[PDB]
């Protein structure tokens, strides 16, 4: 069982990193430079409304 | 005592082979994976 | 494969001092056989 | 299942460690012990009761249960360690077989689908120890029987193989059996006798007449072979029966001289 509980440990801190590299992920996936060059072409079409 | 002990140490003897036996056997799976990676490799090779 | 060469190493040492130790286990198997023969004696000795 | 306590699980090589360091107490040292005592013990009761004193069946029955009670343990005890050693290989030899548990193996074992050799279900499911292929017949356990009717008169035939009740019916016509050879007027200081001539010869003029020769005739009659130096072993019986003889001379001796005395 000791050899088994340093195993699930060493999985669990495995999956930690999977999980904080899903975080990255995610918040790389947010404030793009594409994210950046949204809010202006809003504006662009706000100057010619409708 | 120096006879159980000597019998122990015999005995551990042969678990150290039989613990070398699945090692070997985990490096023959190992160099199969090795000759697996190879071949991919040569495939690649001959595609570029 | 060293893990492999350091472990049969180890296997080899600890049967050459198995076969050592068996040699001098029979020697010392002499050896407490001749002291219980001369127990025999000591204790005939005494006995007369 | 609930708490994950698996049943059993394959062995491991620190937990391989501990199982080839588990043995069964010996105890070859203390039987042998027991051994020499109750056999010196035998010896001693040999010549210890007073010769005009009769009555020692009893004590000789009760040393022979002694004895074979004493022989019963000794081999169960063999058949304990014999016991040990086959479980313990059975017990690896199954282990050996069984897989590993290396990621959900655990998990499939603590649910109880899986299952492993468990030491202590083989050790209650071993046979009991059986006093089977053991023999109790020792030159001890001999010389104990057949004590009591030396003590009643050296001269005797106990084997009943040819008829239970004597050698031939209710007359034996065995004769009797000499301490005193009559190559050598003396009694046997050297008790030797072959498993083939079943004679027993005091050897100091049997190697005169073995010298030269490989193999000669057994002097004494009631066989016809031909034995050699090594063919001979000691036989406990004959001094036995001379120093039974030699103490119920002297002490009959003895008693008709104080008597004769009384008289005058």
């Amino acid at each position: 069982m000791n050899d088994v509980i340093g195993f699930f440990n060493e999985r669990e801190a495995d999956l930690k990193s999977q999980y904080e590299d899903k975080k990255k992920f995610v918040k790389e996936m947010r404030d793009t430079p594409e994210f950046q060059s949204w809010m202006r072409e809003i504006r662009s079409y706000d100057q010619d409304t409708k | 005592q120096l006879k159980e002990d000597i019998n122990s140490r015999q005995s551990k003897i042969q678990k150290y082979k039989d613990d070398t036996i699945y090692y070997e056997d985990k490096k023959k799976v190992y160099l199969e994976n090795i000759k697996k990676i190879e071949v991919n490799v040569a495939a690649l090779k001959e595609g570029i | 494969t060293e893990k492999i060469r350091n472990r049969q190493e180890k296997i080899e040492r600890y049967t050459s001092d198995g076969t050592t130790i068996e040699a001098q286990i029979d020697a010392k198997v002499i050896y407490v056989n001749e002291k219980d023969s001369e127990h025999q004696n000591a204790r005939e000795l005494l006995r007369d | 299942n609930d708490n994950p306590i698996p049943k059993s699980v394959p062995l491991h090589p620190k937990s391989g460690k501990y199982f080839h360091n588990l043995h069964a107490r010996d105890l070859s040292n203390i039987y042998q012990q027991c051994y020499k005592q109750i056999d010196e013990t035998i010896n001693q009761l040999v010549d210890s009761t007073s010769p005009s004193t009769i009555g020692i069946e009893e004590q000789v029955a009760d040393i022979t249960s002694t004895y074979k009670l004493l022989s019963t343990y000794e081999s169960e005890s063999n058949s304990f360690d014999e016991h040990i050693k086959d479980l313990k290989k059975n017990f690896k030899q199954s282990s050996d077989a069984c897989p590993q548990i290396d990621l959900s193996t655990w998990d499939k074992y603590r649910t109880g689908e899986l299952t492993a050799p468990k030491l202590s279900e083989l050790y209650l499911n071993m046979p009991t120890p059986e006093p089977a292929t053991m023999v109790n017949n020792t030159d001890t356990l001999k010389i104990l029987k057949v004590l009591p009717y030396i003590w009643n008169d050296p001269t005797c035939v106990i084997p009943d193989l040819q008829n239970p009740a004597d050698e031939d019916d209710l007359q034996i016509e065995g004769g009797k059996i000499e301490l005193t050879c009559p190559i050598t007027c003396k009694p046997y200081e050297a008790p030797l006798i072959s498993r083939k001539c079943n004679h027993v010869f005091d050897r100091d003029g049997i190697q005169n007449y073995l010298q030269g020769y490989t193999t000669r005739d057994c002097p004494q009659a009631a066989c016809s072979q031909v034995v050699s130096m090594r063919d001979f072993v000691r036989d406990p019986i004959m001094e036995l029966r001379c120093k039974i003889a030699k103490m119920k001379e002297s002490q009959e001796q003895d008693k008709r001289s104080s008597q004769a005395i009384d008289v005058l």
